[PDB]
């Protein structure tokens, strides 16, 4: 019950394992790999939807 | 023959009788920066020809007490041409060099000079611990002369010919791109010098991307002639240079 | 079954050349409350750049996942107040101010808590020192609300057999737990505008939501013949974070654990004029 | 088993990464709640605009005063309307908004930031003016000539009443300090009478504009540090 | 899937016989700047060899990759000054001799590197000296350019919330760490001929590219009745390394901190004359 | 799991390969950029030639007169160049020498050794020279006739001004002491005047002659140690 | 996720197992195991390729 | 791939009967230099017996495989004589005389070296006693020969770059390490007939192929109110070993370090006459 | 890569495993489980076989 | 991951067999000779005649 996967490294120039010791989920290590982000939510809040080369108005 | 070289730049040429092979850098010919390396956004300007080309950088005299002599680049071309221009008006430029150094004497004169161009060459005062300005070791195209004796005015650099104002071994100078000029079988030396730095483009007023050394290994000897001294001059020609971030003229 | 096997870089530049047509990018109206999406190569001639620059440190995860100081007490092995040799701390972390100022950016937080205990001792100065202790021993007990609490270093509540507690000897590693999320809500809040009793009377603020218990530590049963003086240092790591609501960042010094409490501050620093730029 | 403790064991890293026993053996945890507002990265908090106090011209005896940039009917016929230093992280004027508190929290930054005037004036006033971004150099310019010879956009009012100056990454390095020293300069930003401000009878002779700050997509931070803007003495 | 599986010996010498040619190798001419890369078989006849050295030893890997002090300090755990208790080192490679010079040898440098403190403490001379103190603690802070500096002990710095940390008590093995390549250029620069402002004025050489903080040491909580010294000694040790434009080595000693001056030295020794062989 | 620990854990070995935690978690490096002049192993620095201060007269007040081997015109019909000891890493002639520094940070070396001699006289100067190759023994030569029984090439000066004398490796052990004692000699370089130099009239009436050293393509060193050349007494 | 490679030994007269624990490539142990080399940069930097045994000029 | 998988008992007894016949093994010759190869079955009448003993304990790998102690010494935390306040050994085999001996039976050897120390501190006697000193650390530095040598604790030489050390703390297990093959020949060689000098002259013996180098120790940076005397025992253990040439075990006992001298001894013990058997 | 080999017991009345953590060859156990040996090299060093029934001379 | 120590830990016993970390990284060491007299057993010693002195008459 291990788990392979990639790390942190460079773009033009690499696996760890990990296997969870305790019952509790609480318990494992923290999950700082995800990277998702979608910015739409804060800065185009509208409800019509805006054409940037058009005119705004 | 093999003792014949032509180099053709822009609307200039130059042509040598009497030369040995040319050397290339680190092995790398000079190229323009590609789109995975760079990373200013605007279009940059390739002013190809109008800068690629030779500029004769003044001329110095070979005595028979000659010590050596050193030249700063970019910094030397500061006011030449349409070079000088586009430095100025620039933030940012990037370019390659080819350094050409003509010296020629009779088959009954002797004497050697090393030819070698220093990357990032920092040099130390005269005086540990007291500064000096940008004047005592860079003035554009004139040439400073090396020391034979300690330097002692703390308005200038170290000029101790034998440690090369680096508090390094002068003889150990080898290690960079270099060539030799011995008056029995040569007359000029040609290096290829590519763009060599830690970041894509750089400042070209700021920074002294490498210096230029010609030291008299041999020193010059002759008798019963009326030639009193051997003029040596030096002729540097930009290669795919391109600059960045235009704004208001230094 | 042995082994089972399980990187978005910011937006690349794209050339651009010289453009004349009624489209016009650059204007906008912000009266939309919309914040304009133009890119450079939207208004000026630009080259093809490849971006490798990763946003991976920027996200919550990272930004609230470092251990951050939250309070700190001392206690002594034996002296004549009995209040004074034991602590008694109400949770809370509202107490030191960079930490707070760092979760007060977002409204709501869930996140599991990762605690780490720091104890350090010294001898106390007097006239005479000369005594030979064996290694020391500390107790810390978790008590949620409602639980029976110490009233002196030798009660009997110190004998745990729910509350959960740890003993930690000095010269070994820092002690350190896990904690779930344990609030009776769907998410912790760092601000409550409402009062506490139906007819908006009563306690007003974050301070009302503030039901996470108490913490307690004694030396176990050191008490030298003369004073010693125990420092403790509570870390917090938040793990598994999620955030909502963002909100500007604080501008005013606090002044007060428990309420929002301010002096009006200046904006920001003055120049000599609208035009100096040196 | 055989095994040798190496260098480092038994040290506390702040900044470390490892599973520890839980104290609450089984507990059940609330359900989750999908609350409206979720953000998943601060650099979206970044990208949102804010209003700069361009004006701190040392006599505000109202703090509001700040926002506003005057401007008059009758100027020279080429008068400078504002200049300011480009450095988000250490400039006053960036130095407390939305973008600038994120900032301070890191020490290194990259990427292009926009920049974006709304003219509130009346709606018979017009105007033009030209908006110059001036890379690093040894001297900021000083009339609208030199200015324009770096990246600039002229504006011109009408309908839409903003516009946008996108000031475009130039920089000889990756990245950027926060803390910046003259190695890292970023240039300057000035605003230039175009053609003046003309208004018809029955309207007031003055108005004034704002600026908004907000970084592109391909704006990024990185070195994780301690803000200065806030420190304490005492326990509260 | 569980296992995934993953040694240049020097050239040979090669048998060489009586020749009369006209190719003449041992003739050549240095003015190329090319250096012959003649071999003893083309002068003089060879047995066949087998060689079995290897260069392994002399890889920039490994012959950077040995750990070197560079940089000790000592500060007391009680005393009248307060700048006297705590440490506050500027980061920099320049402090000691011979890894400085080890460096030197390149021009640029690209490494990750492994960090490695090493505390130790002693008891200072006086007139009285018994007492019994519990072992201490040592508390180590990085901070980034621009945070904030603590200015005394017990300032409020010392709760960091953003900036690593580390926590060691005496007695255990010393403490370590990793970090990355974190320059804002593409690869660290020894040397920089260059100024500071666009006006060639200003400060000059590699002191203008050295802005990668401070290292701040303190004893977490311990006062002791009687002063108490340390020392903290900090070693570096380069992994993953690549190198560019190799440089002559230095040949006179070094003087500053942060500048090349030097004083003129002679090239080598000298013998009674050009035949003296004994 | 039970384990027990073995002799030597928690100890501090400065040469040792072991994991250890990252302070800065997840930090975005620098893209990589291919500088030209990259170096993967110091033997190729080593393998550069470097000039050879082979005058060392303890009489130079000129520190540049070390490079050059003085030669004259009319000279008993056999007399020696020069003469010096083949210690690359202790004897003073090779002690500096771009070779001589790589080799100081090692304990033990191996392999052969190129010496080039370029001529720098006029051009219608001309002679003959005689380089040998002594191996170890009870004496160095002393006369032509001695020289001439070991390794040697004979260099005629003309339109080539280079002459290259490979030093093969002639030794009882694998390796050979930096730090060079009786055990481990390797012998004498010597040169001698093979024919004369004869000049035209109307030309100087001395020459100068340089040195140049370098490895060979079979060359390797081990055990690395602190160089002795470089100390301190006090903190920079 | 453990990987096996030769380690060292003499040319007449040996497998070692590593297995990476932390997710930043930083933390990975020293790559001591590369020997390429090329000298043909510095030795051999001339434009034209000469022949060693033809004149060199 | 996961898993790969990887004795020799004395030669048996046979039955043997009466015999009466021209073959004789009982008679032979030692003129040729030839030991019988004669068994008891060929003299006398024998039983078949099968015999499991195994000579596993009499390999030399065995007989060498075990640790043993090589030179002690001495060294004081604070003395008024700076050359009493370190240790500076000259590497070498000879000193202690069981383990001299063991190797002695070998001409040439060739293998690795697993390198253990044991360090123990005791406080020297004095009018006054009464301090408290926190836990000693220690260094061992290695030199290869030719490297700098220190001349003093303090000295500049002690921020080993390239030269291998060790940092131990008290009270943790002692410290190890391993060295391989690290002779300029193919073998280590015990004995050496022969000089330094071409001409026969100079050194004699096995002290000219001595040059291991030196080993260095320190107190790091203790230096108590009153003086500290530590002892360092180091111990070899031969791993992989190889051996040529045995020669017969030394019977006089040794008398220098450095040289093979010695004082006639008698063969053996004596008893009253040829026949005394009691 | 876990190499298992027997272990040393008795004639009338077994298994361990062995991993390699180091690089370096010379990190490696002492290999003591090698019993050959040959003793006729200096008990029978003669140029001539000689038949132990058969005369030696 | 959780572990206990059992008795004998940190204890230096001088015929143990552990590895141990290399002080002199990726060393090359010099290529074997198969010089003649190779002993790989004390018995093959054991085996070899040898004088005995019978004759001890205290005289
Ligand atoms: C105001 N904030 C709200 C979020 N809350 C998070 C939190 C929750 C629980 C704990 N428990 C710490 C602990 C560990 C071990 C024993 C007893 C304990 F109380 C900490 C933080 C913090 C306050
Ligand atoms: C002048 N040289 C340039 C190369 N630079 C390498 C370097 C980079 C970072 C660090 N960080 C050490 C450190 C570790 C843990 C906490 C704080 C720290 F500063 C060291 C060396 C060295 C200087
Ligand atoms: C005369 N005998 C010859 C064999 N030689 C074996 C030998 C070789 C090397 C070492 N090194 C010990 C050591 C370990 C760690 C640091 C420095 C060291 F010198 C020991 C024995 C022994 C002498």
């Amino acid at each position: 019950g291990a788990q392979v996967s990639t790390q942190k490294t460079g773009a033009h120039e690499i696996h760890y394992t990990n296997i969870n010791y305790y019952k509790d989920a609480a318990s494992n290590s923290a999950n700082r790999q995800d990277f998702t982000q979608d910015p739409s939510k804060f800065t185009e809040p509208v409800k019509d939807v805006m054409i940037k080369s058009l005119p705004a108005l | 023959s093999d003792r014949v070289r032509s180099i053709t730049l822009g609307n200039s040429t130059i042509t040598t009788q009497e030369c040995a092979n040319v050397v290339v850098g680190y092995g790398r010919w000079p190229t323009y920066l590609r789109d995975d390396e760079a990373t200013a956004e605007d279009q940059p300007t390739q002013p190809d020809v109008a800068t690629c080309r030779f500029y004769t950088l003044d001329s110095i005299k070979w005595e028979k007490g000659s010590v050596g002599w050193w030249w700063k680049f970019p910094e030397a071309l500061s006011d030449m041409g349409l070079f000088g221009q586009n430095m100025q008006y620039h933030y940012l430029g990037r370019a390659g060099y080819t350094i050409h150094v003509q010296c020629n004497a009779s088959k009954f004169h002797q004497g050697c000079l090393l030819v070698v161009c220093v990357p990032e060459a920092e040099m130390g005062g005269a005086v540990v611990g007291q500064a000096f300005s940008a004047t005592a070791m860079a003035n554009g195209d004139k040439a400073y002369e090396f020391t034979s004796a300690t330097q002692s005015d703390q308005t200038k650099v170290q000029t101790a010919i034998h440690n090369a104002g680096m508090g390094v071994g002068v003889g150990n100078l080898t290690i960079y791109p270099h060539q030799w000029i011995n008056l029995r079988t040569n007359n000029s030396a040609t290096i290829v010098m590519p763009y060599i730095n830690s970041v894509p483009m750089d400042n070209m007023f700021r920074h002294y991307n490498f210096t230029l050394m010609v030291i008299p290994f041999v020193k010059l000897d002759y008798a019963d002639t009326a030639s009193t001294y051997v003029p040596i001059t030096v002729t540097v020609a930009p290669m795919c240079a391109e600059y960045n971030g235009l704004r208001l003229a230094q | 079954g042995d082994v089972e096997e399980a990187v978005v870089h910011v937006a690349d530049t794209m050339r651009s050349g010289p453009s004349n047509s009624a489209s016009v990018p650059a204007l906008t109206a912000v009266e939309t409350g919309h914040t304009s999406q133009v890119t450079p190569s939207d208004t000026m001639q630009t080259r093809h750049v490849k971006n490798y620059h990763s946003r991976s440190e920027s996200t919550v995860e990272n930004f609230l996942g470092r251990s951050a100081c939250v309070y700190m007490e001392e206690y002594k092995t034996t002296d004549n107040d009995v209040n004074k040799k034991f602590v008694a701390w109400p949770i809370n972390t509202k107490q030191m101010v960079q930490m707070r100022r760092k979760l007060e950016m977002f409204t709501y937080l869930r996140f599991d808590m990762e605690v780490t205990f720091v104890i350090t001792s010294r001898q106390d100065p007097g006239t005479t020192l000369a005594q030979d202790m064996p290694v020391l021993t500390h107790q810390i007990m978790y008590v949620p609300p409602g639980g029976p609490i110490p009233a002196k270093v030798d009660d009997y509540a110190w004998q745990t057999s729910t509350n959960p507690s740890i003993f930690w000897t000095e010269g070994n590693a820092p002690a350190r737990m896990s904690i779930p999320f344990i609030s009776i809500g769907n998410a912790y809040s760092n601000f409550y505008d409402g009062w506490s009793n139906f007819d908006q009377r009563g306690s007003y603020g974050y301070n009302t939501l503030n039901n996470l218990g108490h913490i307690y530590v004694r030396h176990v049963s050191g008490s030298s013949p003369h004073p010693i003086t125990s420092t403790i240092r509570v870390y917090f790591k938040p793990k598994h974070t999620r955030a909502w609501v963002p909100r500007p960042p604080r501008l005013c010094q606090y002044k007060k654990a428990f309420s929002v409490d301010f002096t009006p501050t200046p904006i920001t620093d003055t120049r000599k004029d609208i035009n100096t730029v040196t | 088993l055989p095994t040798m403790n190496t260098p480092g064991s038994t040290q506390f890293l702040t900044s470390d990464d490892f599973q520890s026993p839980c104290a609450l053996p089984q507990f059940d945890v609330t359900p989750s709640m999908n609350i409206p507002g979720e953000v998943k990265n601060l650099m979206e908090i970044a990208e949102v605009d804010s209003v700069v106090p361009v004006n701190n011209v040392q006599d505000t005896t109202d703090q509001m005063e700040m926002f506003r940039i005057p401007v008059t009917i009758n100027a020279p016929l080429q008068q400078q309307v504002f200049g300011l230093r480009l450095q988000p992280g250490l400039d006053s004027v960036f130095k407390h908004t939305l973008l600038g508190e994120i900032l301070n929290y890191y020490a290194h930054w990259s990427g292009s930031m926009k920049l974006t005037f709304v003219f509130c004036g009346s709606a018979m006033a017009t105007g033009k003016f030209l908006i110059a971004y001036s890379p690093p150099g040894a001297n900021p310019p000083k009339t609208r000539k030199d200015a324009m010879l770096g990246t600039h956009i002229i504006w011109d009012i009408g309908l839409q009443s903003s516009c946008v100056l996108c000031v475009p990454w130039i920089s000889q390095t990756h990245y950027r300090l926060v803390q910046q020293d003259e190695y890292t300069s970023a240039g300057y930003v000035t605003c230039w009478y175009q053609t003046g401000m003309i208004v018809p009878p029955g309207t007031p002779n003055s108005s004034s504009i704002m600026c908004f700050a907000s970084a592109c997509n391909d704006f990024s931070v990185r070195m994780l540090r301690d803000t200065p803007f806030i420190s304490q003495d005492n326990k509260l």
